[PDB]
């Protein structure tokens, strides 16, 4: 299968045509995504087989092929790019200055773009291309526009 | 099934539509990763 670093999209068959159920990073020879994109199942590169490693449904992440290996984090002062990967468009880097989740096990970096549900996954970035985590958990504010947090995993 | 398709190289990209507000807010994460609006 493809295991050139880079962002994929996630696709099924299983519904009218091909729909893109979201996006995820292949960096290390990992695959990297949210855990309600996949839901666990194994995934297709080509004629190779991608099994899930490692998952956690609170985090709301799972890696294939191996350990989680995104260790990036956000500055707290800088502004990152969503790398977006819209169902059918072309991928798009957006700019932008996270926001703040306050929560009781403490302050989460938050970006205040939406995109589809289909773009779940897309990797937010630093000023050296660093994959500081992704896009599609979040929350539905006052107005009804998405806020969605930076997800980042553990590296061992 | 789920299949992936390459879509980019992961990169930073100086002049990037520059959007989007940087609001704080209070939320609660419960055991299925559901986020929500505390207030
Ligand atoms: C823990 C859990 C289950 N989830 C199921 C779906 C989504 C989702 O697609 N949310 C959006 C809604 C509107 N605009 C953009 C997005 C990213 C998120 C999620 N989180």
């Amino acid at each position: 299968g493809e295991t050139t670093d880079g962002v994929y999209r996630v696709m099924t068959r299983r519904l009218l045509g091909s729909t893109q159920v979201g996006v995820g990073v292949m960096q290390e020879g990992v695959f990297h995504t949210m855990w309600h994109v996949t839901k666990g199942a194994a995934l297709r590169s080509g004629e190779g087989r991608l099994d899930p490693y490692w998952g956690d449904v609170k985090q709301d992440l799972v890696s294939y092929c191996g350990p989680w290996k995104l260790d990036a984090a956000w500055d707290g002062l800088s502004e990152v790019q969503l790398l977006a990967v819209p169902p059918g468009e072309r991928a798009k880097n957006i700019q932008t200055l996270p926001g703040i989740f306050k929560t009781k096990d403490g302050d989460i970096g938050a970006v205040a773009l939406d995109y589809p549900a289909g773009t779940s996954g897309s990797p937010i970035l630093d000023k050296c291309g660093r994959v500081i985590g992704l896009y599609g958990n979040g929350v539905v504010i006052k107005n009804g526009s998405y806020v969605s947090a930076i997800t980042q995993g553990k590296r061992e | 099934d789920m299949y992936i398709e390459r879509a980019g190289d992961i990169t930073w990209e100086k002049d990037a539509e520059v959007t989007g507000n940087s609001p704080r807010l209070d939320v609660a994460l419960d055991e299925s990763g559901d986020f929500s609006l505390v207030e």
